[PDB]
């Protein structure tokens, strides 16, 4: 119960030059607002979703990938405990998506994700990172829609 | 004193055929520059600074009062990255090398224009090809920013000085095989944005393409640093009256070359005063020009000229000496030489000197005489009436040559203007307070800017940090420092250190050494008893 004082030092936490400490400090803030719900927590979490996306311009496809595979689940955790933040989220994902369309497009691949546009999700190997990351961001997008219709 | 202007901007991070970028071929020519100036018994005097494509106050990297270890190891740590403002770092380098110009008296605008008083300086403006940026897009035409003039810098209108010149080398290197290699004894121009601007100080630019022709240029360059003395000539307005042993018809006219004034400081007298008409009263004085535009007129007019007058031996620099030689050298002739805008009251050009040439045939010796000779040479009220035809400042120097005989003359009419005194001394401080300001943040960097500014798109303050390259991280004094793979193996460690109670403990688990390990500076620090008597 004495876990909600690490957001005094989540921000502190962000503002590291080591991307694996951002990732955890984005993880350890998604779990708090999903356990704890208050005004402190939905500004704390506005700044992550803020420093993500300003990440994203600042990153190069190693590290994008990298930083943005473990940290889809954070933003669907943000979805599910603060409403208000969803639209931002979804504009947040579309860039992020649309930088994924401008990834793969770049270098021939094996499965060619883009013709998969008109493709449906099926409930419930070794492939290409960047198909990866197009995969990770539809699915996580898949369960910020399935939680929130229902 | 050399100035190397070594741009270190983004576009010279290209690889050349070697394998090495521009910037590291242009340190390795400038290395290889020192080592082959060092071999002339001359390089004990001179002094290196560094200017760089950066900002104002991080453009200069080595300037006054700084030795050549601090100068080897800025141009060392070289980093290329940025844009090619060439403009601004040229007019950083000229304020750079004209900040003890206004104090110690060279250039005092006041007491005619002093050739013995030099302090040469030679850039060498390392850049790339072309295609230079000013955060915009592509310029073409290389004009020189005016938005901070120094105090005291409107009575000369250019940014260059009297002697200043400017060598370019652009760094052409193919990437392929640099293969051309016809000509083997032949350097030619870059043609570039750079030419005209070097054309103009009096230095040439070169364009190298090859290893081979870069080992050339160096060895060429490095017999051009001497006394910097550069003067203008002019071909009118004679229409060309050299009708001696052949007939006229050329481009030796507009002859910009220096000249060698070799000392035995330098030891002369009888300066080319000015160009214009100096009033008794004049606030405002007229921009003396770097250049000065004298012109000769070829006339016989009694060449042998025989006094007790000190004699001047400032030697010119042979560059269009073809039209000389035409004429085999003018033997026992010369030919007068005289200033042009309004070097008097009412008259277009008086005649100073003339260039008669040497015996040997070899140079010309350009003879400097008094400002007007014919008469004076050959009292009955004579002299007083013909001290009225020249300058009034100009009586200050040739006296001192009247003290080898007598004194006639006193300090009743040495005045050359009750306003060119004042204003003087409140822009001699300026100038001096500007040099102490820029000589003091010269080294001193601390930019201290590492931040990502995160954007919106604890708020509208936030700044990611950035990767710190120099952080030295303190693994046994802060506990952060340690990652979590070695940790429980540096807990043990840290508390067997802790538990030793050793002499002279330390908070870093491995401080090696620093680059350089001499071997004089580790065994100065001991005790050795024994001397080697036998």
């Amino acid at each position: 119960p004495s876990m909600h004082i690490c957001l005094d030092f989540i921000p502190e936490l962000i503002a590291q030059p080591e991307l694996e400490k951002q990732i955890f400090a984005i993880q350890l803030l998604s779990h708090l607002c999903i356990q704890y719900a208050l005004p402190k927590s939905l500004s704390v979490a506005r700044l992550a979703v803020n420093v993500m996306g300003t990440l994203l311009t600042v990153l190069t496809q190693a590290k994008r990938y990298a930083f943005f595979m473990p940290t889809l689940p954070s933003l669907v955790s943000f979805c599910r405990a603060f409403p208000p933040l969803y639209e931002d989220i979804m504009s947040l994902l579309i860039q992020i998506g649309q930088v994924c369309a401008s990834d793969v497009a770049t270098q021939t691949r094996d499965i060619d994700p883009i013709i998969t546009r008109l493709q449906q999700i099926k409930e419930k190997g070794s492939m290409d990172p960047d198909v990866q990351l197009c995969h990770c961001i539809e699915r996580t997008v898949i369960e910020i829609i399935n939680m929130s219709v229902s | 004193i050399l100035l190397f202007l070594i741009d270190t901007s983004a576009s010279m991070n290209q690889r050349s055929h070697l394998g090495t970028t521009y910037l590291d071929t242009a340190k390795g020519a400038v290395e290889t520059f020192m080592k082959l100036r060092a071999r002339d018994p001359a390089s004990r005097g001179d002094r290196y600074m560094l200017v760089t494509f950066e900002e104002p106050p991080y453009a200069i990297k080595a300037g006054w009062k700084e030795n050549h270890a601090t100068f080897m190891n800025e141009l060392k740590n070289l980093q290329a990255e940025g844009l090619t403002t060439l403009g601004q770092s040229l007019r950083t380098a000229f304020d750079l090398l004209n900040l003890n110009r206004l104090v110690t008296g060279i250039d005092n605008y006041g007491q005619g224009r002093n050739p013995f008083f030099l302090e040469p300086a030679i850039i060498i403006t390392i850049t790339d090809g072309s295609k230079l940026t000013t955060t915009s897009g592509v310029q073409d035409e290389l004009h020189l920013p005016l938005n901070s003039p120094l105090p005291g810098s409107e009575l000369t209108k250019e940014p260059f000085r009297w002697d200043q010149r400017l060598f370019a080398l652009v760094l052409r290197l193919p990437g392929t095989m640099s293969v051309e290699s016809e000509q083997l004894t032949g350097v030619p121009l870059d043609d570039s944005a750079i030419t005209p601007m070097c054309e103009v100080t009096g230095g040439r630019s070169y364009s190298v393409c090859s290893p081979r022709m870069l080992n050339q240029c160096l060895e060429s360059l490095v017999q051009k640093v001497q006394s910097g003395v550069v003067i203008n000539f002019e071909k009118a307005g004679p229409d060309p009256s050299p009708v001696e042993d052949g007939q006229p018809d050329g481009s030796q006219p507009w002859h910009s070359c220096h000249k060698l004034i070799y000392v035995r400081v330098p030891i002369g007298h009888w300066p080319v005063p000015e160009s214009f008409w100096p009033d008794q009263n004049s606030p405002t004085l007229p921009p003396r020009t770097s250049h000065p535009v004298v012109k000769f007129s070829c006339t016989d007019c009694e060449p042998m000229v025989i006094d007790k007058l000190p004699f001047d031996k400032y030697e010119l620099e042979p560059s269009p000496l073809t039209q000389f030689i035409l004429e085999r050298k003018s033997p026992q002739t010369c030919w007068q030489v005289y200033v042009s805008n309004s070097a008097k009251y009412s008259e277009l050009g008086h005649p100073f000197g003339y260039l008669k040439a040497s015996t040997a045939l070899n140079c010309v010796n350009l003879f400097v005489m008094p400002y007007n000779y014919p008469v004076l040479l050959p009292w009955r009220q004579s002299f007083e009436s013909y001290l009225k035809t020249m300058p009034p400042y100009y009586l200050g120097p040739l006296k001192k040559a009247v003290r080898m005989m007598g004194a006639p003359n006193l300090i009743a009419d040495s005045m050359e203007y009750g306003l060119s005194y004042s204003v003087i001394s409140y822009l001699k401080k300026l100038s001096q307070q500007a040099k102490i300001e820029s000589d003091r943040v010269i080294g001193s960097v601390g930019k201290k800017v590492v931040q990502e500014t995160g954007i919106k798109v604890e708020y509208t303050g936030f700044q990611v940090a950035l990767l710190n390259k120099d952080l030295k991280p303190q693994t046994f004094r802060n506990a952060y420092d340690i990652p979590r793979r070695n940790l429980l193996d540096h807990l043990t460690r840290m508390r067997s250190n802790l538990l030793k109670s050793t002499r002279r403990f330390l908070k870093g688990q491995d401080e090696d050494q620093v680059h350089s390990v001499p071997i004089a500076q580790m065994g100065n620090y001991q005790e050795y008893l024994k001397q080697v008597p036998s």
